[PDB]
């Protein structure tokens, strides 16, 4: 014979528990991917971007190693 | 069931092999004891709202992790509150049942946001049937008040707090409850009610203000939704024989796309109409009533003309393959209401709370064609005749016609 429901509350914080919000981590790491290459593709014009992130990537990296010949330069 | 007694409460049980057990405390606190009109139906509604160690919430929610489930009906003898649960939660469902009597709060919002709605949404789903509201209004011209009292709280005569507070202090003790458990261990149940009902109040025997008085009339209330007519007759000796007089009338068909070869299904033949003869036993008083429903009021007009002739025909002469038939329906009946949860803890909380020995499905008497004639003869020259007309009750008949 039960006498009691057996349960316990789990720890909350404004309707927020630790099973739901860990079902939603990954989905946050892919968001932040997301984020990560918008912003990375709408600063990829910016000369620092190709200099300091871009241009290191291997292979890759050579298509942002762009050169004005001396000549060709006003400034 | 095994009826015993435990701290002063009657307790009945039948042990049996399914995982599915029923509990079901009854009450006697039905309409017929009514103090103000209506409170029976608001007390069963106030069941499992908040108590002291357990609110209605916290309740509903244990409930389902048990996935029990909880029924309540009121009736003008009883009200029943049952709960259906798995065999091995039984003292959980003891309990709750102790924490309601014992503790309800009643507590006003309760009443106007909760159990006041519930009761007159319960109400209007009843009345959407017209044959609910004809039976209903001829208990009510048959005997005014007690049994005359309605079973349900209407809106015309508002129930307050104090009303229900004052029902429930007389209701909720120990000698106007009576526990029924089937499928539950007998010994088992007898050992929780002991320890959990123990410090519930003795009281007193509740009791019907005033003596039943018997009463003939009409009653004509004046629907737009569907039409109904009852043509009841009060017994002052309420008897057996009336089982088998209603079964024998019959009115239903025992067989899909059917009329039947019952007298008063006989009566529908040609018309979109369904009759049914009833008898309700209320120990000191009883009703015998047969109730027409149909959407054409002159085709209900025709049926009852014609029930009248079936009951007077059979205060004349019933065969005797007749009489076998009518054995044969009513053992039929009192074996699946037996079964049935709702009416089978009525059946025995009457035993426990009353004294009315349950009759056995097997144990129904066979009535003669001569004592079934002299039942149906009674009826028929009955000096107080009560006729309830419901929808278009300008079209439907009278008693004088009838
Ligand atoms: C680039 C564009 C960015 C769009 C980002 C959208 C992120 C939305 C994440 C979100 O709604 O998480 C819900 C989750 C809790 O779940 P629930 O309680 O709503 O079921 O919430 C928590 O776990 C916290």
């Amino acid at each position: 014979y039960v006498k009691k429901p057996s349960y316990k509350i789990v720890p909350h914080f404004l309707g927020f528990n630790i099973p739901t919000v860990s079902k939603w981590i990954p989905i946050f790491g892919i968001w932040g991917a997301a984020a990560g290459i918008g912003a990375l593709f709408l600063i990829e014009g910016v000369p620092r971007t190709r200099q300091d992130i871009l241009s290191k990537i291997p292979i890759i990296g050579e298509h942002w190693i762009r050169e004005i010949p001396a000549s060709d330069n006003p400034f | 069931f095994s009826t015993a007694e435990a701290a002063g409460v009657k307790v009945a049980a039948q042990d049996g092999q399914s995982p599915i057990s029923d509990l079901s405390v009854v009450l006697r606190g039905g309409s017929r004891y009514a103090t103000v009109p209506g409170v029976s139906h608001i007390l069963e509604k106030f069941a499992f709202q908040n108590t002291v160690p357990k609110s209605a919430l916290r309740f509903v929610r244990e409930l389902e992790l048990f996935g029990g489930k909880l029924y309540t009906h009121t009736t003008r003898e009883h009200i029943v509150l049952r709960t259906q649960f798995l065999k091995q939660d039984l003292p959980y469902f003891v309990d709750a049942f102790a924490n309601v009597l014992k503790e309800t709060k009643f507590q006003q919002f309760e009443l106007t946001e909760r159990v006041a709605p519930v009761a007159e949404l319960d109400l209007l789903k009843r009345e959407s049937d017209p044959a609910f509201t004809a039976l209903e209004a001829a208990h009510e011209v048959a005997f005014r008040t007690g049994l005359g009292n309605s079973v349900y709280a209407q809106g015309y005569s508002p129930v307050t707090l104090e009303d229900v507070k004052e029902f429930a202090r007389q209701v909720y003790a120990k000698q106007n409850v009576a526990v029924v458990g089937n499928n539950v261990v007998p010994a088992d149940l007898q050992q929780l009610v002991g320890t959990a009902f123990a410090d519930l109040q003795e009281g007193s025997k509740v009791t019907q203000a005033g003596t039943t008085t018997l009463h003939g009339g009409e009653a004509r209330v004046r629907t737009s939704t569907g039409n109904a007519l009852t043509i009841a007759l009060p017994i002052a000796e309420p008897k057996p024989v009336y089982h088998a007089l209603a079964s024998f009338l019959g009115g239903p068909a025992s067989m899909p796309w059917s009329v039947g070869a019952s007298p008063l299904a006989q009566a529908t033949v040609g018309t979109h109409t369904s009759v049914k003869a009833t008898y309700h036993n209320y120990g000191d008083a009883g009703l015998f009533a047969i109730t027409i429903k149909g959407d054409s009021p002159a085709e209900i007009s025709q049926v009852a003309h014609k029930a009248v002739q079936a009951l007077k025909d059979t205060g004349a002469e019933v065969t005797e393959e007749q009489a076998a038939r009518a054995y044969a329906k009513s053992k039929f009946a009192a074996a699946e209401a037996f079964e049935n949860p709702d009416s089978s803890a009525s059946v025995i909380g009457m035993e426990l709370l009353s004294g009315v020995s349950r009759i056995a499905p097997e144990n129904v008497q066979k009535f003669t064609p001569a004592e079934l004639s002299e039942a149906a003869a009674q009826l028929s020259a009955s000096a107080k005749p009560v006729v309830a007309a419901v929808g278009q009750v300008h079209a439907l008949p009278f008693a004088d016609e009838l």
